[PDB]
C-alpha cells in the first residue's frame, strides 16, 4: 500500500 | 485484515481500532511490512525522514532516474523540486484561486436544484468539481471528465498493487498517459497558472526534466483524486447528518468544522514509508529495509488524542490532524484543499438544498485512497 501518484 | 474484502471496503475504521487496540505497530507477514495505527508512532515516522525514507534508492533499491518525483525523493534532492512546487503555488493570487473554488462549486450545485429522482453525489459533483478545480489552478482546460476519472482510477487501484498485484500494470499505462498530458501542458499552457509558473521556476533551479514532469503529474493526479475523495466522504456524512450544516457559519466556526471533516474523512489510508536505519517504533524494533505502512486514517481515530474519536467535535485543538501528513512531504495543497472545502460549505449553506439518501454510500475497492463508487441521494 503506497499513496504514489 | 484483508484491506480489500468487501466488508472492510464498506467501513475500515473499526479494523483499524481492532489492530490498534493490539498492538499499534503489528507486524503483517504476507505483505511484509510493519502496520502503524497508532497517532504517536505514524506521526514519529512521518517526520523523521533521517531512520525513514520515501526513496527506496536509500535501501539499494534500483530506481531508474526517469520514474523520480517529488513524493518518491528525499533530502537533499527533495528539496530543490519541493522548493519550486511552491513557490509556483505561492506565486498564485489567492482572491482569483478562491472566486474559481467558488464560482465552480457554485455552478455544480445549481445543476443539481431542480432534479426529482435519484442523483449521484460522487458523479455529479464530487468529480467534476475536483476536476474543473485542479485545473483551473493549473491553467489549463479541463480534459473530458468520464475519460479522466478512468485513466486516474487505475492510477489509484495501483497503490493496491502489493495486495493485488494485477493492479500495477494498468496503473503504469496511466501513468504514462498522464504524463503526455503534463507534457503537452508544459509547452502549450499559457503563463497564468501552476504550471506556467513551474515552467518558470524550473529554468533557474534546475531540476530533471523528468522530475517535474513526474511531480506535476501528481499535483494532478493528487489534486484531483484527493479533492475528489474528499468531498464525496465529506458529502456522504453531510446527507447523514444535515445538522453539521446547521452550525454558526462564521469563518471560525468553519475552520473548526473542516478541521473535523478532514480528519475523519480524509480520504488517504495508507502512507508508506522504508526504513533507512534502525529504529524503535511503538513497542517494535524497526529494521533497515523494512517497510512501514501509516495507517493515518486510523491514526486521526486514536482515542488517546482524539476522544471519541468518530465523532465531530468542535472544541479539539487545531493542528493535530495527520490526514495531510507532517514533515518534509506534508501536502503541498493543504491550504488550497481547506479553502476548497470551506467554499464548499458555503455553496451548499447559500444554495438552500437538502440533501436525503436515496440508498446506501457505496465503496469502491480501493484501499490506500479510499473513496465512493456511487452517493445516491434526492435533491429538495
Ligand atoms: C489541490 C489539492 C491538492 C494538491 C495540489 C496536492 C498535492 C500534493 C503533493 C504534490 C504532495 C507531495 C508533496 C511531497 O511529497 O513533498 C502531496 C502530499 C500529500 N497529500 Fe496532497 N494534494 C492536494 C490535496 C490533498 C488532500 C485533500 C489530502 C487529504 C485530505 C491530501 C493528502 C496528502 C498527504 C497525506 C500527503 C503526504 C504524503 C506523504 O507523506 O508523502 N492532499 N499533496
Ligand atoms: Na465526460
Ligand atoms: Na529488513
Ligand atoms: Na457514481
Amino acid at each position: 500500500m503506497r499513496y504514489l501518484h | 485484515y484483508d484491506p480489500l474484502a468487501p466488508s472492510v471496503i464498506a467501513d475500515p475504521y473499526p479494523f483499524y481500532r481492532k489492530l490498534r487496540e493490539t498492538n499499534t505497530v503489528h507486524w503483517h507477514e504476507f505483505l511484509d511490512s510493519w502496520v502503524v495505527t497508532g497517532y504517536a508512532e505514524c506521526r514519529q515516522v512521518l517526520g523523521d525522514t533521517t531512520n525513514f525514507g520515501s526513496d527506496f534508492r536509500r535501501i539499494d533499491v534500483e530506481i531508474p532516474d526517469t520514474q523520480l518525483s517529488v513524493q518518491s525523493l528525499d533530502p537533499p534532492e527533495h528539496g530543490a523540486i519541493r522548493h519550486l512546487l511552491v513557490s509556483a503555488l505561492h506565486e498564485q493570487p489567492l482572491s482569483t484561486v478562491r472566486q474559481q473554488f467558488a464560482a465552480i462549486a457554485a455552478q455544480h450545485l445549481a445543476e443539481l436544484s431542480g432534479q426529482p429522482g435519484t442523483v449521484d453525489l460522487v458523479s455529479r459533483f464530487a468529480r467534476p468539481v475536483a476536476l474543473r478545480t485542479i485545473t483551473a489552478f493549473l491553467g489549463v482546460p479541463p480534459p473530458d471528465g468520464a475519460g479522466f476519472e478512468q485513466w486516474s482510477n487505475a492510477i489509484v487501484r495501483s497503490m493496491d498493487a502489493g495486495i493485488e498485484p494485477a493492479r500495477a500494470e494498468p496503473g503504469n499505462q496511466a501513468r504514462a498517459e498522464l504524463s503526455r498530458l503534463v507534457t503537452h501542458w508544459l509547452a502549450e499552457a499559457d503563463e497564468r497558472g501552476f504550471v506556467g509558473a513551474a515552467r518558470r521556476a524550473a529554468r533557474a533551479q534546475d531540476v530533471p526534466a523528468a522530475v517535474l514532469a513526474n511531480s506535476l503529474r501528481a499535483v494532478l493526479h493528487a489534486g484531483y483524486e484527493s479533492v475528489s475523495r474528499l468531498l464525496g466522504g465529506v458529502l456522504a456524512r453531510l446527507v447523514r447528518h444535515p445538522e453539521l450544516l446547521a452550525g454558526p457559519a462564521t469563518r471560525d466556526a468553519d475552520e473548526a468544522l473542516v478541521d473535523e471533516l478532514i480528519r475523519l474523512d480524509g480520504p488517504v489510508q495508507a502512507d508508506a514509508r522504508v526504513c533507512v536505519r534502525d529504529q524503535p517504533v511503538g513497542a517494535q524494533l524497526v529494521r533497515r529495509g523494512d517497510v512501514l505502512v501509516l495507517f493515518i486514517a486510523a491514526a486521526n481515530r486514536d482515542p488517546a488524542v482524539f476522544p471519541d474519536p468518530d465523532a465531530v467535535r468542535l472544541t479539539r485543538r487545531r493542528g493535530l490532524h495527520l490526514a495531510f501528513g507532517r514533515g518534509a512531504h506534508a501536502c503541498l495543497g493543504a491550504g488550497l484543499a481547506t479553502l476548497q472545502l470551506r467554499e464548499v460549505l458555503g455553496a451548499l449553506r447559500a444554495g438552500g438544498l437538502r440533501l436525503a439518501p436515496a440508498g446506501p454510500a457505496a465503496y469502491e475497492p480501493t484501499a490506500t485512497l479510499r473513496g465512493l463508487a456511487e452517493l445516491p441521494v434526492s435533491v429538495r
